[PDB]
């Protein structure tokens, strides 16, 4: 009668829970006892069976269950002991192999609604988490594969599970250096649970693994470098590649090929991760797999803006750290004179053409150095600020090789430019020194820009953010219903001004003036006219850009971090002001300190100010007026107090500022020379 | 010394073709362009090194610039590094099937040398694509 | 009635505890509360009061208290209480500035002969030894040379109370590497304690303050160097010298100073510390003092000779680290030539002449660079067999620099040398070569002649070991009665022995001749001729040895660390010989493992042999039939099987020995090749 | 510039007996014979740094030999490392009254300079009996 030994939650046990709540009279610990076996190990294998569970019965079997109130309390317990010793049903028993079957135990378990009171994390919840943090890859690939067919909210809740108990680890304990959070295995297995959440959202919103670029021709190494090869005789094989997570590998799918999830991607960080974790050795973790330790850059989707460049600057540092050690050992051995810098000769008449035969040389000779840390120097008389002076100079209509939008307040890339490829090179180099010595640019890009670097193509869907005026007036072509051969008069021809003034007559088709459009070629005249200026209009001139970023961040892993809405707060910075956090990261040098008067009076006057001359201010010590990527205190302020009359002495790159050892005696001069 | 596939490509696959033993083979380096020492001669063969052809000559390395230019791309194109477990479930491949080479000395790493990286939880070395490890030669203090 | 206000164990007390014996009926209590004001601070300040101290009082009244049980329970927990706050009354209060009066409370609780009970070192004694090990530095020089009237025994008791405790705290702990030695505070305070009692053997044993050297002349340095001070100004002052401990110059004395202790320095070891102490960063320790961790370099007398010299082996390798470091430093900015390593051409045939202007050259050209590691190469054709080359090549009779003595088997700085200071020069350098790089000697030297290198001049004690047959002829004279001028026809004038044959007249008085040697001037005779053979025979060419000696182990602690008894185990090596240690001192290099069959056929040919055969095989592995010094496995062996039918690869530097891939296949050969 | 007496030791006490500013004093190093930077020149004032005289010259040094030869003596000749605490008990004397200069730079370490390291707990260096410290113009990143 009682069905113990028998499959557990089956619909059978549908009636014997509802003939058990017939009766409900002292009946205090049988649903528990007629519960407990679905809290079992094997048992959960043989009940309710490119998978072979039964999703339709489980979402209604705990809906007939919830008119009671210690069941919780009684689901609880017996997924205390589920977990560990099944955790090692993989681990050492390594069940995927023996069969497909077994995936059945954790949805059930998952699609309980109570799993939203708090207290399965005290011991119970994680453990579930790290037996399926501990899935095989191709048992992860199907298990994803079927979340590829689900709603929103219930990944959502799904989600909110797993940032539940990331929300609950922080509060839990306090980490330190000694006190390590890659050593935590809970944290390190709801965030690879949450990675398979993060990457349902990839296979079960929009899908385009087709639209990706020409494949970026990676850069002829020099010739020391291509020489070891022969020597090895590899030069038949070529790389494998950059950092690619095996998930991307074993899904066979691409996050940059995901146009929109579920819900957006923005949603999936843990922030109070980031403030208590020190990239410094989790970067250590991410180039070196350690045997405790995890890295949480193998889950870069967990990290806000703030915290995914903190990693790359540390890791372009590894990389100028060794090309510190590299002409450390040509000085040594080969007696080849100590270079251990991007130095960077111009003239401010002439710093493109200054910078366009200095890199091409560097771009062409020895391709590695692009990789030391970048000095700038004039004649006659730096770097942070030596940006400014190219992007202007770059993204002027009168250099000649991009367009400004007023409405937009973007630009974009002119695709009439003649003979400028090699222009086109160093706004490249110029956009991954920018990013590879972390620095900030006063840039205005539409994000088909860094959608169309990453690998992935512009579609009608980045046609808006680019130049609504024509992404307009091809969806009301598509959100018309009228016969549009006699109603519309468009062909596939068109005209495309030229800087000239003239419109160029141009068939997208092979013969687009032979050929009209109709109702059905109106989908075939966006997918030539989407790609036209976004794409290919530019192909040959946007290549040349991107050979030029590529060269420089090829062996960063800027691609295995970033989304192309991330390169936005990136490389053009962030608009936001912070002040507090300034006066605390400013390491008293020279002498003054903080309660002393000189320093709440550059406080003052920019409060006096509002937000605009703030950062006009802020040109000055940071560098521009956009703030650094998230937080603004991450570069820190630096004082100095050493022996007055004239404008104190100020740096961009170190952040210095001169004083002398009252509140109005300098401001005057001081806000002048800010706003010369 | 054009055509790939006349010209050898390993030293046992030349001295017969050029002629010589093992001892007797005339050669010069790609950098030094010197007449290589003799238990630099024999390693190229053993080593399983690559002939160069720079306008058509068949170059081979001297040991202090090829241990040298490893540690060059040890130290300018590092990607990763994996323990010894990882590549037989990453590459899922035994490591004897795999071309796995010394990091320092370039000699393809020893069955019972890759041993020794599970048995001691020591990591492997992943540059340009390849596969690099520590020698039983390269172990000596 | 009960005395409690007022200051305890007086003669009062005594009268007090014989009257509180009397009618033992029910006194349980009473006598340790008629002793414990005893135990307080500021109450044997008062009490029994170049000191104010009784020590007539106190050692006669605890003699009148044994006739009791519970007393050494009573006496012990107050002194658990007093101690803690009674080391920051010099830590904090810092008395000793205060008071001269403040010891006493020292001394009355150390005479008691029931801390003998180990019961203290639960707590008790060793806080008692913490602030006792927390004195300041004239505080403990009154302290210490009131202990330097002591007898033997007492010194001994207090010797052995101390390392019993250091017998206590290294059973109590397992210690490690994050288990530090130097965290902990009452080892750091007894061995600092027993430095005193250490120091106390010193001033109260022998002295001789007077017969040090000639001041050696510290080598003149490079001319790089010598510009810097001229550059800083500081070419007026001199150096202030080596490490220095402050006792030393605390107590104006030297250990150096010290003939003959109270009980023997080689006693005063804990031998259990040095095995489980790594001294890896106790060095660190030592030239860098800590927050929290002292060194026990500045405690060398607690170390055997099994330890002392395992630091200086730390301590050349970071004179040779930075050796490197510099050449380094010389190629990168300067871009003269790395010079990693102190080469040594030569000739078989003329090592001596090779070495000499070699070295010569880099003792005058480059003084720096004998720090450096040393490299020897021959023509044609290795260091540590090395020295063996010039052993006996600098200890031959017929290259005219030494005499050797059969009876005592030991050799001697022959005097009648002329214009050999140049082959002397060297004698000095390849010793210090010997030592700085750690390697072992066959040499049989007295040992007045390592007594005479730290600065301390020959006696009539040193004597005997140099040459008996002339000591004896001196003691002899003085152990007479006789009317010495009537009964023995001895003037001052001697008859010494050129190698010509012939004996030399030498006046050590102004007219040896014209004035006799009486009774009272016997003690005059001994005091000029036995200088004259051991110190200013030979002092010309011992300077020039000592010059040698001094320039590669100035910058050394070797004069710091050791004792001339502990040079002769440092540089002469040892005559033990182990191989169970041998045997497990050996990593698998090339595959062969230590139960197959070919590793126990060494230890089994050895073990065949007697100990001057196995020391015949350890000349191939080691270097020399002579032991390195102290244990035998401290280098280790190295074993390699690399691909047979001749003589195995072995060397002497890194202890490889080649084997093929039986029992009895080689080792007729191999043994060939041994006594070859 | 033979007697020691006659010639000055330093740059204020030469200027004037040499005939000039301590703008265009004419110098030349020790090492490199150079005329000095101008940075450099007034430095060796401000520094304190003496006077060499080699043959009758009265040289100067440069600043990146100076500091050069300053990490050669750094490296070479270190005896100990003291807090800044263990010299007051040691040596027994305030460290204002004591000629520490910079390990780095040799300008003496500044009675503030020298607080710090009795606040922050940084030790000083001991090199050829000589006392050093690193100065606030040697304290940056
Ligand atoms: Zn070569
Ligand atoms: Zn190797
Ligand atoms: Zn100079
Ligand atoms: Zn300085």
């Amino acid at each position: 009668i009682d069905f113990k030994d028998v499959t557990y939650l089956t619909e059978e046990k549908v009636y014997e829970i509802l003939e058990l709540c017939r009766e409900r009279e002292d009946y205090s610990p049988l649903i528990r006892v007629i519960g407990r076996v679905f809290s079992s190990a094997e048992a959960l294998v043989q009940s309710f069976r490119d998978v072979s569970v039964d999703i339709d019965a489980i979402r209604r079997v705990y809906t007939r269950l919830l008119s009671n109130e210690k069941i919780e309390t009684a689901f609880l317990n017996a997924l205390v002991y589920l977990s560990p010793n099944v955790e090692c049903d993989l681990t050492y028993h390594n069940v995927y192999s023996r069969d497909p079957n077994y995936l059945n135990l954790f949805i059930i378990v998952m699609e309980n609604r109570n799993l939203h009171s708090p207290e399965y994390l005290e011991m119970a919840l994680p453990l579930f988490c790290k037996a399926m943090s501990k899935l095989p890859l191709a048992a992860q690939g199907k298990l994803i594969r079927l979340w590829s067919k689900y709603n929103a909210d219930q990944i959502r809740r799904m989600m909110e599970t797993f940032q539940q108990l990331i929300t609950y680890k922080v509060i839990s304990n306090e980490f330190n250096s000694r006190n390590l959070v890659n050593d935590d295995d809970a944290i390190v297995a709801a965030s690879k649970c949450l990675k398979m959440v993060y990457y349902a959202n990839v296979v079960g919103g929009e899908v385009d693994t087709n639209h990706n670029e020409e494949d970026d021709e990676e850069p002829i190494p020099e010739s020391s470098e291509l020489t070891l090869q022969e020597l090895l005789g590899e030069e038949r094989r070529n790389k494998k590649g950059p950092r690619v997570d095996p998930l991307e590998t074993e899904l066979g799918v691409k996050t940059l090929d995901c146009r929109k999830p579920l819900i957006p991607f923005e949603e999936f960080i843990n922030e109070p991760l980031n403030e208590v974790l020190e990239m410094d050795k989790d970067y250590t973790f991410f180039k070196v797999e350690t045997e405790n330790k995890f890295s949480f850059m193998t889950c870069p989707f967990i990290l806000n803006a703030v915290t995914k460049n903190l990693g790359l600057y540390y890791d372009n540092r590894i990389r100028m750290y060794s090309e510190r050690r590299i002409t450390v050992l040509y000085s040594l051995v080969q007696g080849q004179q100590l270079n251990p810098y991007l130095r960077l000769k111009v003239r401010r008449d002439h710093i493109i053409d200054d910078a366009l035969v200095r890199l091409e040389m560097i771009a062409m000779e020895n391709p590695a150095d692009l990789k030391k840390q970048l000095y700038v120097e004039f004649e006659g008389e730096v770097s942070k600020e030596f940006f400014q002076l190219v992007v202007e100079e770059i993204f002027n209509p009168d250099i000649g090789m991009f367009t400004y939008d007023e409405s937009t307040k973007l630009f974009w890339f002119n695709p009439s430019s003649f003979e400028t490829e090699g222009q086109f090179t160093l706004i490249g180099i110029v956009l991954g020194l920018a990013i590879y010595n972390n620095c900030i640019l006063d840039v205005h890009f539409p994000m088909v820009v860094y959608r169309k670097l990453m690998g992935k193509k512009g579609t009608f869907r980045d046609l808006g953010d680019s130049h609504p005026v024509l992404y307009q007036s091809l969806k009301d072509l598509l959100e018309y219903e009228g016969n549009v051969e006699d109603d519309m008069m468009i062909t596939f021809q068109i005209s495309q001004t030229d800087l000239f003034g003239n419109p160029m007559m141009y068939d997208l088709k092979e013969n687009g003036d032979k050929i009209p459009i109709t109702n059905e070629n109106r989908k075939e005249f966006v997918n030539l006219y989407s790609d036209y200026i976004l794409n290919k209009s530019v192909e040959k001139q946007f290549k040349a850009f991107r050979r030029g970023f590529h060269m420089v961040t090829n062996e960063s892993p800027l691609k295995y971090l970033f989304r192309p809405e991330e390169i936005e707060l990136l490389i053009c910075g962030s608009r936001n002001l912070d002040f507090q956090a300034l006066e605390e990261t400013t390491e008293y040098d020279g002498g003054y300190t903080r309660d002393s008067v000189l320093i709440r009076e550059f406080w003052e006057i920019v409060h006096s100010f509002t937000d605009e001359q703030k950062r006009l201010f802020l040109q000055f010590t940071t560098g521009t007026d956009r703030a650094p990527v998230g937080g603004l205190g991450k570069l820190k302020m630096i004082i100095a107090k050493n022996g007055t009359e004239r404008l104190p002495t100020s740096h961009t790159a170190f952040n210095v500022l001169l004083l002398p050892e009252s509140k109005e005696k300098l401001k005057e001069r001081l806000l002048k020379a800010i706003t010369y | 010394f054009q055509d790939p596939q006349e010209r050898p490509r390993k030293l046992p696959q030349l001295c017969t073709e050029l002629q010589t033993t093992i001892h007797d083979i005339i050669l010069e380096c790609v950098y030094c362009k010197q007449q290589l020492l003799r238990r630099e001669v024999y390693d190229f063969a053993f080593r399983d090194l690559c002939i160069v052809y720079r306008d058509g000559n068949p170059y081979a390395v001297c040991d202090k610039c090829l241990k040298f230019y490893s540690k060059i791309s040890e130290y300018r194109h590092y990607s990763y590094s994996l323990y010894g477990t990882t590549l037989e479930q990453q590459y899922n491949k035994p490591l004897s099937d795999l071309l796995i080479r010394c990091i320092n000395c370039q000699k393809p790493l020893s069955p019972e040398e890759k041993q020794r990286h599970l048995d001691k939880k020591q990591r492997f070395h992943n540059i340009r694509g390849r596969w690099t490890g520590r020698c039983m030669s390269c172990s000596r203090s």
